Parts: C-alpha cells; structure tokens; sequence
C-alpha cells in the first residue's frame, strides 16, 4: 500500500466535513452528526491497486491566511467542493480556492465536487433560492466551472443518502495515483 | 491516555454514553447542548493524547533509543512541553467540570450547565497569552519541521526503522509524525466551530448565552493574533 493525502477544500456551507465523516464510517451518522473531523487513513483498493488515504479537511481555516496554507503541504489530491444548493459557493471557485490551490500545491490534480445533490429537487431549496434570483446548480454548470479551472474531473455526491461518496474518493485514489 | 477518561469518552455522543432512563428525562434542546459539549471533551481527550504520543513515544524514544542530538529533536517537535502544558491543565478543567456534575451512584451520568465561564478562563489573561505566544512559534517551525523528518528518514537507517517499529502499532495509524504535527496546527481553529454550536444550544439561561458569547469572541482574537504572527521559518 502506498501513502497518499487529500486534502478537502471549498466555503464554510459547502458539506466537505460532512462528506469527510460520512465516507470515513461508511454511514450518515444516525444519532449525532459530529461538528468538527480530525483526520483518518483511509484503506482503499482501486482498479487493483492498494493505497492509504490519508484525509483532512480545512474547515475553520477559511480567515486565517497564514494557518490555512500548513494543511497543503505534500497533498497528492485535492477535492474542491461547493455546495448544489448555494450558487454563492459555486462563484467563489474560480476567484478565491483555485488560485490559492495552484500556488500551495502546483501540479496536484483537482476534482471539482459538487456537494448535496438531493437538495437539487428539494422544494425548501427551491422556494428559498428563488428569493433572491437564484436556484439549484445545475450539473452543466459544474461541468463548465470544472472545466474552465483546468479540474482533472467533475463529480456529484449527496453525504445524506451516501449516493456518489465513494465514487469521489476513489476516483480522488485514482487521481493521487498518476504521475 | 488513561483507561477510565477513554471508557468514560468511548461513545460517539453524549446520548449513547449516559444511561437510556436518565436520557429520558431530558429535553432534547439539553441533549444537543449534551452531545456538543462531549464532542468538545472528547476531541480535548484526543488532543492531549496526539501531544503525549509526541512528547513520550517520538521525541523521548528518539533521545533515548536513537541518542539524537537535543538540537534536531527539538526542530521536529518544537514547543511540545509548552503546548502539553496548555492542554492538559485545559483538559483537568473539563474533566473536572464534568465530575462535579455526575449524579450519585453514576459514573457516567452528568448534565454540563456552565461551560462558558471555564471558556472564558481560559482563553482570557495569562492562559490567552501563552497560547498566542506558543502557537505563533509552533505554527512557524511547522514547515521546517517536516522538512527536518524528510529529510532524516530519507538518509538515516536507524531513523527510518525507528519510526517503523514505533509507528507500527494498530493504534497509532492516524499518528505519525507530519500526522500529529499538522493535527496540533489544526486544533485551534477548531474551538470556534464547537462553541459556536454549543452557543445555539445555550438559549435557555441568558448568563450562559453571554458567557458563550464573549468566549467566541476571545476565541476568534486569539486565532487572529496568532495568523498574524505566523512566518514559515526555512532552514
Ligand atoms: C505551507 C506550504 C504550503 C504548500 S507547501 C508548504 C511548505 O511550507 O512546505
Ligand atoms: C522524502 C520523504 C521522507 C519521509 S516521507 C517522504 C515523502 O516522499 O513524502
């Protein structure tokens, strides 16, 4: 097994600890969903091949400039999440995380991860977005926004119900992966 | 770590560590207070054992074993007595609150109502001060630190198979060295994210409301105190 880390960045509402912590016990916790995550090694085999993912997240950092850059060093992959129920998150990507992200950590892929899919057809959501002329990214403008910042990939998960988590993290294995 | 302080926080929440019929008899407003106040305890308890692993099993069995230069060992863990200091006096004050509160007859049941003056404490006065001043040195010897375990892992055998056989152990997988360092760095901007949770909850009694509140404050001065006084130090 070889060692990798990833490291999870993005807005304060984008879900990256509640994506961290539902992938690292296979389950959205049923009793009570924790506030803050550590870190976890995680034991992952993709296309045959054996990795320990280590894992780490940045939430709390976002207004410390000076102590938010000591979580990137060596970071092998980086997800880069916004949040599908909040198009604020999705416009702070290009200007904000991806130049910042480049500087820290040149050459290091990056997949951009649009988070709480199941909010996409949610009524709440809607009717909230709407107040202020928005609505529900939709998956083409992730694809465009992934695309214009040079992202290896586009992916969608929902930490709620579990649909598309693993998938991100082993195509994040796969990415961590490549020369 | 200590047998009873881990038996004591092996739950994943306060809910599932007190007994079901003195669970019952709780608002569920009082519950969630609960499980965030335990949530804080419990990553304290974490926290302080990430610095004994440092202080104890790294840079100890490094002096010891390997007979490591003081000057070198101190690069890779710098301020390490300092910030154990810091936290277990902090973690002594949880700890300490929490057994005030338990029920007689119980070693588990226990209602935490005024967190927010023991939170004041401590990021207030002396404490504040030496938390500012040990974080900002810590935080930039952090580069320089693991640059100095890259490279003597790399070029010395003794060093490469010391970490091996002390890194080994089930128990220490989410703890080698860069590992403890960066989760050292991290714990302070944690802090704002718990009692910011633990003040949504805290509605009920206006004086733990305020207390609450200032303590967020100190917190947030603290953390931009201490960014601002970050430089990556390079050798
Ligand atoms: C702080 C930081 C961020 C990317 S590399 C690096 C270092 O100092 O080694
Ligand atoms: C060079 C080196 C030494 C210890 S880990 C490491 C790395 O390649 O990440």
């Amino acid at each position: 097994a070889i060692r990798k880390k990833l490291v999870i960045v993005g807005d304060g509402a984008c879900g990256k600890t509640c994506l961290l912590i539902v992938f690292s016990k296979d389950q959205f916790p049923e009793v009570y969903v924790p506030t803050v995550f550590e870190n976890y090694v995680a034991d992952i085999e993709v296309d045959g091949k054996q990795v320990e993912l280590a894992l780490w997240d940045t939430a709390g950092q976002e207004d410390y400039d000076r102590l938010r850059p000591l979580s990137y060093p060596d970071t092998d992959v980086i997800l880069m999440c916004f949040s599908i129920d909040s198009p604020d998150s999705l416009e702070n990507i290009p200007e904000k995380w991806t130049p910042e992200v480049k500087h820290f950590c040149p050459n290091v892929p990056i997949i951009l991860v649009g988070n709480k899919k199941d909010l996409r057809n949610d009524e709440h959501t809607r009717r909230e977005l709407a107040k202020m002329k928005q609505e529900p990214v939709k998956p083409e403008e992730g694809r465009d926004m992934a695309n214009r910042i040079g992202a290896f990939g586009y992916m969608e998960c929902s930490a709620k119900t579990k649909d598309g988590v693993r998938e991100v993290f082993e195509m994040a294995t796969r990415a961590a992966l490549q020369a | 770590s200590m047998e009873m302080d881990e038996k004591d926080f092996a739950a994943d929440s306060w809910s599932l560590a007190v007994d079901s019929s003195f669970l019952q008899q709780h608002k569920k407003e009082v519950m969630k207070q609960q499980d965030v106040i335990y949530e804080l305890i419990q990553t304290e308890l974490h926290h302080v054992r990430t610095l004994k692993i440092m202080t104890r099993l790294f840079r100890t069995g490094m002096l010891e074993e390997l007979h490591l230069e003081p000057g070198v060992v101190q690069g890779l863990f710098p301020c390490v007595d300092e910030l154990s200091d810091i936290h277990t006096r902090f973690l002594s004050q949880l700890l300490e609150r929490r057994r005030q509160a338990l029920c007689p007859g119980s070693t588990r049941n226990f209602v935490i109502h005024r967190l927010g003056d023991l939170l004041i404490s401590q990021f207030s006065g002396p404490s504040a001060e030496q938390m500012c001043k040990t974080y900002s040195e810590f935080c930039s010897r952090h580069s320089k630190a693991l640059k100095l375990y890259k490279e003597l892992y790399a070029r010395d055998k003794r060093f490469q198979q010391f970490i091996r056989k002390v890194t080994r152990p089930a128990v220490l997988k989410r703890h080698g060295v860069q590992e403890c360092i960066l989760l050292v760095t991290q714990r302070i901007t944690k802090y704002p994210l718990l009692i910011s949770r633990i003040l949504q909850h805290s509605h009920g009694i206006e004086e733990e409301r305020q207390d609450l509140t200032t303590a967020l404050g100190l917190v947030k001065e603290l953390l931009s105190n201490v960014d601002e006084g970050i430089y990556q130090l390079e050798k």
